[PDB]
């Protein structure tokens, strides 16, 4: 029942440089997205391997969070297949993700 | 349906979806988007026939000292089905203390893209066996009976060859089909001959 | 408003081969086409509703994953139906009625009465009305509110259903001779219902309630109207050369 | 010789693609394993036979 612990972690001070990116072990707990809308305006929502849609429907044996700061034209960086500063020398997702 | 071929088509029936968001909540008028927007305020359905239009309505929506004109859900029970609109005005707990579910925007003309307000419009297309009302601005030509040729129709395309039919169609039928599922008949729109 | 004290006379019928309509609006001749889909069984116990002079039966329905309703009448008694969830003013309702002249469509904030009902033409459905988003005619069909004698001569069968905030409204009308004193039953065969309306309500329906007309005096008429609920099934329909 | 790691100055006066964006990519495992994150859906009763 107990909320998974998003807020404090999407509200630390301060978050990782993306070369340094830090990765956290999520478990336990109940992902309920829509409870950080109030203090949270995602810019960027994308799923893949998964719909977004289903993701209030399933669960999951192992979640990790990987956060950093990029600049705003980086983040199209943060996916599959893409090549870039970032994609290619701080932070690489894979194709199979 | 492709843009590029919006000017070849022609639609039996067309609606128009208008509203404003916030520059960054354009990306969830789209099927298959989760978000605040997304889930409690508009939804488009997953096999949506249509197009989404959007631009920046600075000039228009936002001012120095604020416009506080322009409202969204925060918060609805459960979310929102396709084309479902919930107009109710009701207050939802958080904690202790209730809160408005509508949360209003703050557009200031000094703002970054992303908190601009952008007008956005959703144009659902419905395209059936019946009289076309909304088509592109294409230029009709002369009927050519009797030969192979290209035809569009109503924004119905083939090739084949026109005769005069002695087939007799139902009031607002527009086009014939056999078993197949191959054409085999159209009602002309401008002599009504089938 | 309209007080009314009337009790409520209901039996249980069976649906026989009643509310098949077009499946799709796709042309389809000469071939049996299998469709998974809301219909209504087949021999299912649907709701018989009848009123006399001392009979109302109006009743608040459940809409479920759709609705088919009959009314077997001779005096245009059923003058339309209120969809929506709460029914009152916390939320938006789609009324559907005719006036006398037309088929009209609102989709308002109504405060409707606990009756809602129409004293001999004389409308008392709703005390108020705010929030409409939608108000237009649907359609041009006189509807007479006049008593006429005699056995009931028609069945008008509707079916009701919500897709991508649209409610759609299929319809057919036959010719079906039932005595006051005959058993409450349904015609027998297959009468396709074609799809007639789809009214862009965006609104949530989880209950709807049927409008009827009263005498000048505020009494009953002679009336009955039949409700059943659509159920998740695979059908085989019959199509001719025609389409039909 | 210039170093490989370079400083993102962050003005609060830029553009929105020169702000500071925070990402977070929240990886999924589904294994034949014992659940730990689950989506807020209520359960219902067991309905056997
Ligand atoms: C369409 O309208 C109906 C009628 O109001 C809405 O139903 C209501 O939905 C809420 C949220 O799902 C229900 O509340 C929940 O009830 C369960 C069981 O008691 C409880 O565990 C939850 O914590 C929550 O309180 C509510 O009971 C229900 N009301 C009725 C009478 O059905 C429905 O959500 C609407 N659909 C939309 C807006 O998509
Ligand atoms: C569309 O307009 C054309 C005229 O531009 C209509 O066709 C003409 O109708 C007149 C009157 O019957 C005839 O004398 C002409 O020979 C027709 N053709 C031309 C080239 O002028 C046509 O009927 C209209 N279509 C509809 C559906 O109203
Ligand atoms: C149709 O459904 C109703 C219930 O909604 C059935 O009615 C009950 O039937 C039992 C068994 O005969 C009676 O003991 C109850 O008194 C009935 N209740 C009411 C409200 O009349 C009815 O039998 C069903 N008809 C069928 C299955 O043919
Ligand atoms: C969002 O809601 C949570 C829970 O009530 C609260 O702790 C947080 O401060 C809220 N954020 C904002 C920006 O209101
Ligand atoms: C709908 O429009 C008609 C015609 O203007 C009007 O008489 C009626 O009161 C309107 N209904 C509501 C509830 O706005």
């Amino acid at each position: 029942t107990n909320l998974c612990p998003f807020s404090e972690v999407f509200n630390a001070t301060t978050f990782a440089s993306v070369y340094a990116w830090n990765r956290k072990r999520i478990s336990n707990c109940v992902a309920d997205y829509s409870v950080l809308y109030n203090s949270t305006s995602f810019s960027t929502f994308q799923c893949y391997g998964v719909s977004s849609t289903k993701l209030n429907d399933l669960c999951f044996t192992n979640v990790y969070a990987d956060s950093f700061v990029v600049r705003g034209d980086e983040v199209r960086q943060i996916a599959p297949g893409q090549t870039g500063v970032i994609a290619d020398y701080n932070y690489k997702l894979p194709d199979d993700f | 349906v492709s843009s590029t071929k919006l000017n070849d088509l022609c639609f039996t029936n067309v609606y128009a979806d208008s509203f404003v968001v916030r520059g960054d909540e354009v990306r969830q008028i789209a099927p298959g988007q989760t978000g605040v927007i997304a889930d409690y305020n508009y939804k488009l359905p997953d096999d949506f026939t249509g197009c989404v239009l959007a631009w920046n309505s600075r000039n228009q929506d936002a001012s120095t000292s604020g416009n506080f004109n322009y409202y969204y859900r925060i918060w609805r029970s459960e979310k929102l089905r396709p084309f479902e609109r919930d107009i109710a005005h009701y207050d939802y707990q958080v904690g202790t203390q209730f809160k408005s579910s509508l949360k209003n925007y703050g557009f200031y003309s000094s703002a970054g893209d992303s908190h601009q307000p952008y007008r956005v419009v959703v144009l659902s297309f419905e395209l059936l066996n019946a009289p076309a009302t909304v088509c592109g601005p294409k230029q009709s030509t002369e009927l050519i009976k009797n030969k192979c040729v290209n035809f569009n129709f109503n924004g119905l395309t083939g090739t084949g060859v026109l005769t005069d039919s002695n087939k007799k169609f139902q009031s607002f039928q527009q086009f014939g089909r056999d078993v197949s599922d191959f054409t085999d008949s159209v009602k002309d729109p401008k002599t009504l001959e089938v | 408003c309209v007080n009314i004290t009337y009790g409520s006379h209901h039996l249980y019928v069976s649906s026989r081969t009643r509310g098949v309509y077009y499946p799709d609006d796709a042309f389809r001749s000469s071939t049996n086409v299998l469709h998974e889909g809301f219909f209504l069984p087949f021999d299912s116990n649907v709701t018989w509703y009848s009123f006399w002079n001392q009979k109302y039966s109006v009743a608040t329905s459940p809409f479920g994953d759709g609705v088919y309703f009959s009314t077997i009448d001779k005096s245009n008694v059923v003058r339309g139906w209120v969809f929506g969830t709460t029914l009152d003013n916390d939320t938006q309702s789609v009324l559907l009625y005719n006036d006398g002249t037309h088929v009209r469509v609102e989709v308002c904030t109504f405060h409707f009465c606990p009756t809602p009902v129409f004293s001999a033409s004389s409308p008392h459905l709703y005390s108020s009305a705010f929030n409409c988003t939608l108000n237009y005619t649907l359609a041009s069909v006189r509807a007479d509110f006049t008593e006429v004698d005699g056995s009931f001569k028609t069945i008008r069968e509707f079916v009701f259903k919500l897709q991508d905030g649209s409610l759609n409204v299929y319809y057919a009308s036959t010719s079906y001779v039932l005595a006051i004193g005959a058993t409450s039953q349904l015609p027998s065969g297959v009468t396709p219902l074609v799809p007639l309306w789809k009214i862009p309500i965006g609104l949530n329906i989880t209950n709807f309630k049927t409008l009827v007309y009263l005498r000048s005096d505020n009494t009953p008429l002679q009336a009955a109207y039949v409700v059943g609920h659509l159920k998740r099934r695979t059908m085989m329909f019959k199509y001719d050369e025609n389409g039909t």
